[PDB]
């Protein structure tokens, strides 16, 4: 019955660890998030137009629309370690924070 | 520490210690939905709630929220988490936050589990 503002199991956080021989740069993490969700979705058009957020600094995870059945499917693939469902940061803007993508388009938070 | 999260945190302490577990996430929930931002306070006596009342759906959201909020590293937080999904069935998501953690002991982790199955 009781539920964070945003959590409608339609919104889902992918937090995912990463090497550190060498640690990955920014744009790698971003292209782990996106073939990550590709692989699951089966194509990166769709992945590019579900991811809606994501972190590589506060958290190094990404943000997207899909549904539960799918979100389990992330489980037990290569460096995925949480699989939460999403809420608002902000509920006033309904936002769910992160860097913002936008179908290819980088908005930094 | 802000004064209304103060009075949240007292009322959210008291429903918990009286057995009123569900009243205490209620409470939890307008928090969030008022913008009142919780502390580590917060989370851990609301974390505690959903480990007695096995509300881990509840506890999962949480887990994501602590994650983006920066809670990533708060002792107090993730010993809460740890409690939660111990006492919630998950031996293993238990473990991946311990190991998360830079005391506790993995003794106690599983002492907990198992008490609670």
């Amino acid at each position: 019955t009781i539920m964070l503002p945003g959590s409608d199991y339609n919104h889902w956080l992918i937090v995912m660890e990463f090497p550190k021989d060498p640690a990955p740069s920014r744009d790698q993490m971003i292209d782990t998030y996106l073939n990550t969700l590709a692989t699951v979705l089966g194509s990166m058009e769709e992945a590019k137009k579900n991811m809606y957020a994501f972190s590589t600094t506060t958290y190094t995870g990404f943000q997207c629309t899909i549904d539960e059945e799918t979100s389990e499917k992330f489980k037990g693939l290569p460096g995925v370690l949480w699989v939460l469902p999403d809420s608002y940061i902000d509920v006033k803007n309904k936002d769910y924070g992160g860097d913002k993508y936008i179908n290819g388009e980088i908005i930094p938070s | 520490v802000a004064p209304t999260v103060v009075t949240y945190n007292a009322l959210i302490d008291g429903l918990c210690k009286a057995g009123k577990l569900d009243e205490a996430l209620k409470l939890f929930e307008e928090m969030v939905e008022k913008g009142i931002k919780p502390d580590e306070f917060t989370f851990s006596s609301v974390l505690k709630a959903c480990a007695r009342l096995g509300a881990l759906e509840l506890g999962k959201q949480i887990h994501g929220y602590v994650i983006k909020s920066g809670f990533e590293s708060n002792v107090v937080v993730y010993n809460a988490l740890i409690d939660m999904y111990s006492k919630c069935g998950l031996l293993e998501e238990a473990r991946k936050v311990f190991d998360e953690m830079p005391e506790l002991t993995y003794r106690r982790v599983v002492e907990s589990y198992c008490r609670a199955k």
